């Protein structure tokens, strides 16, 4: 009996952890792509702003 | 008449030239310098301090 309950609890916690961390890894990939896109936008802004300062002068 | 005109205009030009001398001395070193904000993209995200 003790093993039966421990196995049921173990399966539920295993499933919860697995779904949590699969969601977390999907978030990892998505957030990687979001960071790269905003970073490229930022770089573009930096070139524009450099030219902007030159033209201001 | 020419002497009166010369004296007046010479005094005027003397004050004008003394005024120019100050501008002749310096013309750009009175303004402050450039320190605009830009770039910084390479800085890290987890700041060594917790104001992150």
């Amino acid at each position: 009996d003790k093993y039966s309950e421990a196995l049921k609890d173990a399966q539920e916690k295993l499933e919860l952890a697995e779904k949590k961390a699969t969601d977390a890894e999907a978030d990892v990939a998505s957030l990687n792509r979001r960071i790269q896109l905003v970073e490229e936008e930022l770089d573009r802004a930096q070139e524009r702003l450099a030219t902007a300062l030159q033209k201001l002068e | 008449l020419g002497a009166r005109a010369k004296e007046s205009l010479d005094l005027r030009a003397h004050l004008k030239q003394v005024k120019k001398e100050d501008t002749e001395k310096e013309n750009r070193e009175v303004g402050d310098w450039r320190k605009n904000i830009d770039a910084l993209s390479g800085m890290e995200g987890r700041k060594k301090k917790f104001e992150s």
